């Protein structure tokens, strides 16, 4: 009984690693939506600097 | 005049290269014209400088 309970838990544990995992990747401020153009030219912007 | 007269004959040991720089007659006006075309070229000579590396990006 606890040898199965213990693979449960490890299955359950997991799952919740990958989805914090992933949750954390979609939460980048990179990925998230059409922020605003910003007023600043970034100074990876080569072309505009030139 | 000494101070454009130094910049023109910088711009000119740049152009000639390694060529002894031609003697030619030092007036008020061969060197404004010499001053102006100086001007002219390292300003061109900037701005194709940028397109260039632009053109190397796209």
């Amino acid at each position: 009984v606890y040898r199965e309970l213990g693979s449960i838990v490890q299955e359950l544990k997991e799952s919740g690693d990958k989805l914090e995992e992933r949750l954390t990747m979609l939460s980048d401020v990179n990925l998230l939506s059409a922020s605003k153009p910003r007023s600043n030219i970034d100074s990876k912007d080569l072309t505009s600097h030139r | 005049m000494d101070e454009k007269s130094t910049k023109i004959i910088m711009w000119l040991k740049k152009m000639f290269g390694d060529k002894p720089l031609p003697p030619y007659e030092v007036n008020t006006r061969t060197m404004e014209i010499l001053y102006q075309l100086a001007e002219w070229n390292e300003a061109r000579d900037k701005d194709l400088s940028l397109v260039t590396e632009d053109l190397k990006l796209k």
